[PDB]
């Protein structure tokens, strides 16, 4: 943005945008992922306790 | 702007040392989290408010 116009800032941009919003689908999969592990523990130590 | 550089944020006096030849400071995102002033040779943090 300091060194493009509003008509190709953009064609760059877009990439950005898709890149690091890819990288937050894929951090969140991981999360839910890991969530259910950390649920099959608990619900492992529920029953031990 | 410094040099060019846009941006938002809040600035404030930084005890980081640039050696003789540096303008940015850059952290783990790549992203300039320091710059020395071109009037007076002194280094400001740079931190999103």
């Amino acid at each position: 943005f300091s060194r493009l116009d509003k008509v190709e800032a953009e064609v760059q941009i877009d990439r950005l945008i898709t890149g690091r919003l890819q990288s937050l689908q894929t951090y969140v999969t991981q999360q839910l992922i890991r969530a259910a592990e950390i649920r099959a523990s608990a619900n492992l130590a529920a029953t031990k306790m | 702007n410094f040099n060019g550089l846009k941006g938002t944020g809040v600035l404030t006096e930084s005890n980081k040392k640039f050696l003789p030849f540096q303008q940015f400071g850059r952290d783990i995102a790549d992203t300039t989290d320091a710059v020395r002033d071109p009037q007076t040779l002194e280094i400001l943090d740079i931190t999103p408010c």
